[PDB]
């Protein structure tokens, strides 16, 4: 249960980093940073010489699209009763059974499929990750790298 | 519940039965003092703790004597 | 000024102090 | 025009009209609803006149005091809110008189307690019943003055135009 | 209003509030657990013993990492006499202008360090953030090693 | 990410998140049957 | 903690009950352990610890500022 | 006459028949309110309930919150519906929390039934006892209900932040 | 006005039981009085007695019992008291053999007596592990 | 008036004789329940049925301390915590969130408007503090009008607070000095006792006596 | 003296009691042990001691209190 939720999560989040490296490369994502004054002391980051630097505005927006998402998520979560897979296994429920090394190979919108494209989604993320503290780059760069350059262009 | 514990020097004098509130301690025969009657505690899942037993106890050193244990509804008076 | 590398791995350490940290709470009984 | 309570000693059961005589349970019933209902209402529209006339302390000032006025001053959106509570009343009214042993102007269910009425029980509501149509006369009374003169209650009697 | 005092059965069957309070209360009292025999108090002493240690190592391995991140260890090292220690930064949402700029200290508000902790481990040959950063670690290792 | 914004991802997530799921966690726990 | 003793409060607790369990909208959550007054050594265990930690947070409060504001 | 006699003819409750407890506004005003009116599933009075309180519940917080503007602001309007969601999210995870720990039952007014007829020779508290006979008083109502808090909160916060919305724009 | 006509002559406190007495355990206490003496509720105030048979329950056995012996003032005796569990499970408690506790009656024998006075206790260290 | 130790004095020692009358009042209120009362000789009549609902009577003054000693004390350490935070217009203060004692001041008004209007044999208000002129003696100040403001709405509800934690106490004290749900014959144990002992979880203080004792103590709290 | 008060209102009788149990044993070892056997002061005497004891110095601290601050200014 925990492996198909945490795999429908990662292939959501290959679309949402995208997603983000193309409104990053489109000039969307506003320019600047939050105002202190409007939003609290909790905003500022660093006073390097008088100076506040700020959370970034576009870091701000970003949590703000995964506070919806997270919020929809929460929602699923406390609504149990109505929802066609469930977060938690029920008492009694058994976990469904391990896919095992290789998932069966069932084309189309089967659990198998779901399966096998959370795992490769997961271990993507895993790869991207390794490439980025190895390397040393942004995480958006190496996905510019991994995909020739039709990302950040 | 608490446990309360009767010892031979009980000169049979029934203070303490008459001092329970909630009707642990009764009188028995018995043929280890004048009166011919020790105190017994053969309802002690009645038993609230409140001493008053032992304060009515004319002897030395408690003829009568409560160990405070494991508490209960009835033990704690809650009347809710 | 340390950099992200050492705080990171620092962090990552101490997810696995943790671990063991509740692998011996654990151990200790309920 | 019953063994209702109500009657008093100037005019006992008072229905010259015989609105009553003829009139079954159920009419008489909402007859005596009415009754009180307005009764009630004209008590609370008699004092507000009065107490308004010579205190409105809300809306900072302003507001003028002789009623019939400061009708049509009020935000509007005040009125509202007092429409639709008055309106939320009325339908806990409505609910209140589906329960059984319902009594016509009862809505505090006296009835759960009052069984074999006494005296005292019988002058307090007519009181109440005496006090309302007194309020009644007089809100009618201050309404047509007010529009006819122009002045208010402790204003025309006040200057002497009576 | 079971099964939360493990050690003990008189207090899980407690139908009051006292259960709650008297479980915390008595959960390090092994002696007095129920089915307690001396081998199993002495095997838990140690193992709390040695989560003890743990805890003591962490919480210097804390010190050091936040003197290394947050505070002016090298700045302080020109200047013993007029820099003061700075413990750690602040990052408390309730603050208004005012107090952030009242405990700003450098780069983002700041506690001063009155823990000595400066002088201590200056004295014993630490002249880098990343002497620090290297007890941090080898602390924390060492409390892997005790868990 | 800059290492000045650890305390804004970490301080409200320890002192806000970890309460509540410690308060799930003992309150299920204390309130168990047999 | 330390002046009023317990007694005084297991009366009071059980006019708080008697309202929870006597009052409308509120009826329909009741409590699983049975609310009771702090028992006589836990109660004084509770007034000890406030004093002491108060006692410490004073003192120490007191100590660090004058010294502070005192000596720059 | 006399407004104050013993409840329900039981002189040793600890309850009174008051103008208050048993009077006919009461009755009606109780029974009309979502807790308790008729023909009402657990997750309608859970949305109406979680919809009134998100609704009263963004006034507050908009208000006198930290963020707070004698004029009106979309950031304050914001931090008052983050604020009130998550005081219903909290609100939430202690209904299902106590709907957890307190209820074993999936259908209630029958099982008290069952074991009144068909013996309860068991570990009891879930055959025996079972305090209340109302559909809000099992696993399923409970946790229906709660969702339904949680649902109806979220639409009524935002149902109150627009209308806020508007009365400080048009008005 | 009252549910049982047995019951004493009481205008209802806001002191009598609560859920606990539906669900855990009520406590009845019968006697019979010759005359409709005016006492104190062990809960409230004041009730009038009935001139014969007498019902009363209460959330507590102490309460029935300090009501009892409020009774013995009255030259009242013959009082009982009973546990009622959840469902009609009735119990007689305080006369539990007919007569009094404070007064010996054959038949009854020693319960948490012990052959020896307080100072013959054994010692606490050799008691631990047990 | 322009010598402010006598008035100080004066003040302070007339409200601590009154607060400890009134502590006495109530303990001898609760004797008179004690040892005075007939349950026979007062069936159904006012004192009877104030016992009969005493826990509605004290849970609903619990509430009312609770919340009097929530809003006026929270406001307080709320003013406390804004101000530490350099959140000065956060504050329950004039310059900040204001609430102004409307209530008292109308009255304040009424009164200083009384001479010719309410008054009419009047020539001056009956005291200065209602308002008017500074009447000042040698250069000292005897009366001035007393403003009213946000200070003093804090402060007045602090002293209704008190009072009514004092009220409590006292009430509680008298109404449960015969019986209770733990000792159901507390009458017997009389109106001074320490305890009926360790158990019900413990019963310290549950006198009546000892209510008189907690009582004596917030009388000097408020006082 | 209101700190003197605290000593009555936070402790209880029986280790005064006890405490007087060694006192009047070193008493009896001097053979002056007095006829009136000395007795710790009951619980209801205890919290009457206590009570007088911390209204004595909180209304004289506030009396010097007042009384000084007003006489100079
Ligand atoms: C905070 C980060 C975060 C993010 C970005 C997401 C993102 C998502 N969650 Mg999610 N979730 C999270 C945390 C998060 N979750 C946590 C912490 C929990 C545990 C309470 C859940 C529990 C959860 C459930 C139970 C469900 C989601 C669902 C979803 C998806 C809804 C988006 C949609 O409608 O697509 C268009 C999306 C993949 C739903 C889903 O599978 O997609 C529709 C769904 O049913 N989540
Ligand atoms: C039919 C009844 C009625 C109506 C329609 C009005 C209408 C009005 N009053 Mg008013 N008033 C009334 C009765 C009424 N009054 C009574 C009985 C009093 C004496 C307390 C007052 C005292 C009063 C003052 C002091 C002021 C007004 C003002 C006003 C005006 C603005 C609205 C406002 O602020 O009300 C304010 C109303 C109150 C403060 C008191 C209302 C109390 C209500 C009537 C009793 C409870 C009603 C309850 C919800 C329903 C009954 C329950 C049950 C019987 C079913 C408006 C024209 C203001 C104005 O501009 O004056 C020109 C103003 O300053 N009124
Ligand atoms: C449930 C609580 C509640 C709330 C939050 C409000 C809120 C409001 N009422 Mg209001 N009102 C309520 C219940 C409530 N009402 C009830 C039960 C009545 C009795 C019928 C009224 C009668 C009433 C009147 C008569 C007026 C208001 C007005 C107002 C507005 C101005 C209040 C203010 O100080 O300015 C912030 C504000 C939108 C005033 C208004 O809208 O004018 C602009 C106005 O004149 N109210
Ligand atoms: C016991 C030692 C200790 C203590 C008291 C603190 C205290 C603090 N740390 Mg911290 N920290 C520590 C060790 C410690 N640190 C270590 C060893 C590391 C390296 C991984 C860090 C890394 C770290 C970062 C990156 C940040 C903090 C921050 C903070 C502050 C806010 C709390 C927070 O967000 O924690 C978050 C803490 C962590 C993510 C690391 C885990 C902390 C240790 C390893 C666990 C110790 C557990 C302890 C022994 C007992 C646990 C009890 C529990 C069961 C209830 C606070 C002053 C924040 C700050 O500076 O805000 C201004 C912040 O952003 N800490
Ligand atoms: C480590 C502990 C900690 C932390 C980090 C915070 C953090 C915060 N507190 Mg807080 N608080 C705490 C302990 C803490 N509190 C304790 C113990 C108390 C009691 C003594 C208080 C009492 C308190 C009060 C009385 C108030 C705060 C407020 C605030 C906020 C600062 C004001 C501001 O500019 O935000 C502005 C806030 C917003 C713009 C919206 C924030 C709403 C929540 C917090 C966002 C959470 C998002 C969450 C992930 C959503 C989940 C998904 C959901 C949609 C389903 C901030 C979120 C103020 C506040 O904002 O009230 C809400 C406020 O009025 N606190
Ligand atoms: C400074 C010490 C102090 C404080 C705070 C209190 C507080 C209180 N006493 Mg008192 N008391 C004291 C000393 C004190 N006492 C002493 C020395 C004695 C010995 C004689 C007594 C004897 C005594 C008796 C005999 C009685 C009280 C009662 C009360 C309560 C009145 C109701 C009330 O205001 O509750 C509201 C609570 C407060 C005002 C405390 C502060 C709360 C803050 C300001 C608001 C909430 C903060 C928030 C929840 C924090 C959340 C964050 C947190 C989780 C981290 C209140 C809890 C009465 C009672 O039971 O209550 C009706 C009562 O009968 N007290
Ligand atoms: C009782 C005392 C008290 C009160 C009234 C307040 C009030 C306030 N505090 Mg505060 N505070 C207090 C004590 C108190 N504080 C204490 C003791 C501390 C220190 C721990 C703080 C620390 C603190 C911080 C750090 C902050 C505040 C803030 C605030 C403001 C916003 C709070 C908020 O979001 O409201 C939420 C309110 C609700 C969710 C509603 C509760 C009240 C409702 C209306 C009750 C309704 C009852 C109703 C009438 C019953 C009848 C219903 C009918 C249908 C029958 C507000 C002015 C914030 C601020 O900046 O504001 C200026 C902020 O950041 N407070
Ligand atoms: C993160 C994105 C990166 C992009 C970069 C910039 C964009 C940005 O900044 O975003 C943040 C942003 C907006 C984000 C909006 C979002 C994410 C909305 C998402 C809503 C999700 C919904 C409805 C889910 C519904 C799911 C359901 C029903 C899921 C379900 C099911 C089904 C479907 C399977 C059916 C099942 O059926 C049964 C059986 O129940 C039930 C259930 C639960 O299983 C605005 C940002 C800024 O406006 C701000 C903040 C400031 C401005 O100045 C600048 C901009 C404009 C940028
Ligand atoms: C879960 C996971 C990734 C999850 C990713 C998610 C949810 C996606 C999140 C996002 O969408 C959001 C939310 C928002 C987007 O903006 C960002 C992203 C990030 C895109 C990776 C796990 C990755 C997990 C991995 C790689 C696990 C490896 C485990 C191994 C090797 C275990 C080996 C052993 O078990 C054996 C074999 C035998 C045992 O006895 C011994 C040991 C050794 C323990
Ligand atoms: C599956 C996946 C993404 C799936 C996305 C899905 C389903 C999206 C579905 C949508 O509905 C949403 C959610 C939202 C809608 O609006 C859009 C659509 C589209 C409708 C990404 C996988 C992404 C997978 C990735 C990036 C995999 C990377 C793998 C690497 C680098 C492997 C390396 C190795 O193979 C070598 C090289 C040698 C080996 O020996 C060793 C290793 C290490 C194993
Ligand atoms: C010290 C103490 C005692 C012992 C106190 C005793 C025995 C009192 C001894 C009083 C002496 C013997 C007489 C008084 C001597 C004073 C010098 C006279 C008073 C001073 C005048 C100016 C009034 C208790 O008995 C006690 C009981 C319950 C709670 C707390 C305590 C408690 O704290």
């Amino acid at each position: 249960k925990a492996e198909r939720w945490n795999g429908r999560h990662a292939m959501f989040g290959w679309i949402v980093l995208l997603a983000t490296g193309y409104a990053q490369a489109h000039g969307l994502l506003p320019e600047g940073g939050m105002d202190a004054k409007e939003w609290g002391t909790w905003v500022i980051v660093s006073t390097t010489n008088g100076e506040q630097v700020t959370i970034p505005a576009a870091r701000a927006a970003i949590a703000i699209g995964h506070l919806h998402f997270g919020a929809v998520g929460v929602f699923a979560a406390y609504s149990k009763n109505s929802v066609k897979d469930r977060l938690l296994l029920e008492p009694g429920e058994k976990d469904e059974a391990p896919a095992g090394l290789f998932p069966a190979l069932r084309p189309g919108l089967t659990k198998e499929a779901e399966m096998l494209n959370g795992r490769v989604a997961m271990l993507g993320l895993v790869a991207l990750v390794a490439v980025s503290a190895a390397t040393g780059q942004d995480i958006l760069s190496v996905i510019d790298q991994g995909l020739g350059g039709l990302l950040l262009k | 519940s608490h446990t309360v514990k009767i010892y031979d020097t009980c000169i049979g004098c029934t203070q303490c039965v008459r001092a329970c509130p909630t009707d642990v301690l009764e009188m028995v025969p018995w043929d280890g003092c004048k009166a011919g009657q020790i105190a017994s505690a053969p309802r002690t899942e009645d038993c609230v703790g409140c001493k008053r037993c032992e304060t009515a106890c004319p002897t030395d050193f408690l003829s009568v004597r409560v160990y405070l244990g494991g508490e209960t509804t009835r033990s704690l008076g809650l009347a809710y | 000024m340390i950099y992200d590398s050492q705080v990171y791995i620092a962090l990552v350490i101490a997810v696995v102090a943790s671990v063991l940290a509740i692998r011996l709470g654990a151990t200790l009984y309920n | 025009l019953d063994g209702m309570i109500g009657s008093s000693a100037p005019f006992k059961n008072f229905d010259p009209l015989g609105f009553a005589a003829k009139a079954d349970q159920k009419t008489l019933n909402k007859y005596r609803e009415s009754e009180l209902k307005h009764g009630r209402v004209a008590m609370l529209a008699v004092l507000g006149w009065i107490v308004q006339e010579f205190w409105h302390p809300l809306y900072d000032g302003k507001l003028s005091s002789n009623p019939l006025k400061a009708l049509t001053e009020v935000p509007l959106i005040g009125w509202a809110q007092i429409f639709v509570a008055i309106n939320v009343i009325e339908y806990l009214q409505n609910k209140i008189k589906e329960l059984p042993g319902y009594r016509p102007g009862d809505y505090l269910g006296t009835w759960e307690w009052v069984e074999q009425s006494d005296e005292g029980w019988d002058s307090y509501q007519t009181k109440e019943l005496n006090n309302g149509r007194l309020a009644m006369v007089a809100i009618a009374g201050l309404i047509v003055q007010d529009l006819i003169t122009g002045q208010a209650a402790l204003e025309q009697i006040t200057a002497g135009n009576t | 209003v079971y099964k939360f005092p493990k050690f003990s059965k008189a207090l899980a069957e407690d139908p009051s509030t006292r259960r709650i309070w008297y479980g915390i209360a008595t959960a390090h009292d092994f002696e007095s657990h129920d089915a307690m025999t001396e081998s199993k108090l002495y095997q838990k002493i140690f193992a709390s013993h040695f989560g003890h240690i743990a805890i003591i190592f962490l919480w210097t391995a804390g010190n050091l990492f936040h003197v290394a991140w947050q505070g002016n260890f090298e700045a302080w090292i020109l200047n013993p006499l007029k820099v003061r220690p700075i413990a750690h930064a602040i990052w408390d949402p309730h603050f208004g202008q005012a107090a952030y700029k009242a405990f700003l200290k450098t780069s983002s508000p700041a506690n001063l360090a009155l823990s000595g902790v400066y002088e201590w481990w200056y004295t014993i040959g630490m002249r880098t953030n990343n002497d620090l950063y290297q007890g941090s670690f080898f602390l924390i290792l060492l409390s892997s090693l005790l868990l | 990410m800059s290492l000045d914004l650890l305390p804004s991802f970490f301080v409200p997530l320890v002192g806000l998140v970890l309460p509540l799921f410690s308060i799930i966690g003992l309150f299920l726990y204390i309130e168990k049957e047999n | 903690f330390l002046i009023s003793w317990r007694g005084y409060w297991q009366e009071l607790i059980e006019t708080i009950v008697w309202a929870h369990e006597r009052t409308p909208l509120a009826n329909l959550v009741r409590w699983k352990d049975k609310p009771v007054a702090l028992s006589i050594v836990q109660a004084r265990l509770v007034g000890l610890a406030h004093f002491t930690i108060g006692y410490v947070l004073t003192y120490a409060a007191f100590v660090i500022a004058s010294t502070i504001g005192k000596l720059g | 006459v006399s407004f104050i006699k013993p409840y329900r003819q039981d002189p040793f409750v600890g309850h009174l028949a008051t103008p208050i407890t048993t009077s006919a506004f009461t009755r009606a005003y109780l029974k009309v309110l979502p807790a308790y009116r008729p023909g009402l599933t657990p997750l309608s009075r859970g949305a109406e309930i979680g919809f009134t309180h998100g609704y009263f519940l963004i006034g507050p917080f908009y208000t006198y919150g930290p963020l707070r503007s004698v004029e009106f602001s979309l950031t304050s309007l914001a931090a008052g519906l983050l604020a009130a969601i998550t005081l219903l999210l909290i609100l939430t995870v202690g209904l299902s929390i106590y709907g957890q720990v307190t209820y074993d039952v999936y259908d209630n007014a029958l099982i008290v039934k069952l074991v009144r007829q068909m013996v309860g020779s068991e570990r009891t508290q879930d055959l025996p006892q079972i305090k209340g006979t109302s559909e809000l008083d099992t696993v399923l109502g409970w946790q229906k209900f709660s969702e339904g808090f949680f649902s109806g909160g979220l639409i009524g916060s935002i149902v109150a932040a627009v209308g806020i919305a508007l009365y400080s724009t048009y008005l | 006005k009252l549910k049982q006509s047995d019951f004493p002559k009481f205008e209802g406190s806001t002191g009598g039981w609560l859920s606990a007495a539906k669900n855990e355990e009520k406590y009845v206490i019968i006697w019979t009085s010759k005359d409709a003496s005016l006492f104190e509720m062990p809960t409230g105030g004041t009730a009038k007695m009935n001139a014969g048979n007498n019902v009363a329950y209460f959330a507590r056995k102490e309460q029935c019992l300090a009501l009892g012996s409020q009774l013995r003032g009255f030259k009242i005796t013959n009082y009982k008291i009973f546990r009622i569990y959840p469902p009609l499970d009735i119990t007689l408690l305080h006369p539990f053999d007919g007569v009094f506790p404070e007064k010996v009656n054959q038949g009854r024998s020693p319960v948490g007596k012990r052959d020896a006075s307080i100072g013959g206790n054994p010692n606490p260290a050799s008691l631990k592990f047990q | 008036a322009i010598d402010y130790p006598t008035q100080l004095s004066l003040f302070t020692h007339h409200v601590w004789i009154g607060g400890f009358c009134i502590v006495g009042g109530a303990a001898h209120g609760a004797i008179f329940f004690v040892r005075d009362y007939n349950a026979a000789n007062n069936y159904n009549n006012l004192i009877d049925r104030v016992i009969r609902h005493r826990d509605a009577i004290i849970s609903h003054l619990n509430w009312v301390c609770i919340f009097l000693g929530c809003h006026s004390f929270g406001l307080y350490v709320h003013n406390d915590t804004m101000r530490a935070l350099g959140r000065s217009q956060d504050l329950f203060s004039d310059n900040a969130i204001a609430l102004k004692p409307i209530f008292a001041q109308f009255i304040q008004n009424l009164h200083t408007l009384a001479p010719g209007s309410t008054a009419p044999n009047a020539l001056t208000t009956v005291s200065y503090a209602f308002g008017g002129d500074v009447i000042s003696v040698g250069s000292k100040i005897a009366m001035m009008p007393i403003s009213l403001g946000t200070a003093d709405f804090l402060v007045h509800h602090i002293h209704a607070f008190t009072i009514h934690v004092t009220v409590l106490i006292l009430l509680k004290g008298v109404l449960y000095s015969r019986n209770s749900r733990l000792i159901p014959d507390k009458a017997n144990l009389g109106f001074r006792f320490p305890c009926d002992g360790p158990g019900r979880g413990g019963t310290c203080q549950v006198s009546a006596w000892d209510h008189v004792f907690l009582g004596l103590f917030w009388m000097y709290n408020s006082i | 003296i209101w700190a003197f008060s605290l000593m009555f209102l936070f402790s209880g009788r029986g280790y005064w009691q006890e405490l007087i149990e060694s006192i009047v044993w070193a008493h009896n070892k001097l053979k002056v042990a007095p006829s009136i056997q000395p007795r710790a002061l009951s619980i209801t005497q205890g919290r009457a001691v206590g009570v007088a004891h911390y209204l004595l110095g909180g209304i004289g601290t506030t009396w010097a209190f007042f009384l000084a601050r007003i006489i100079s200014v």
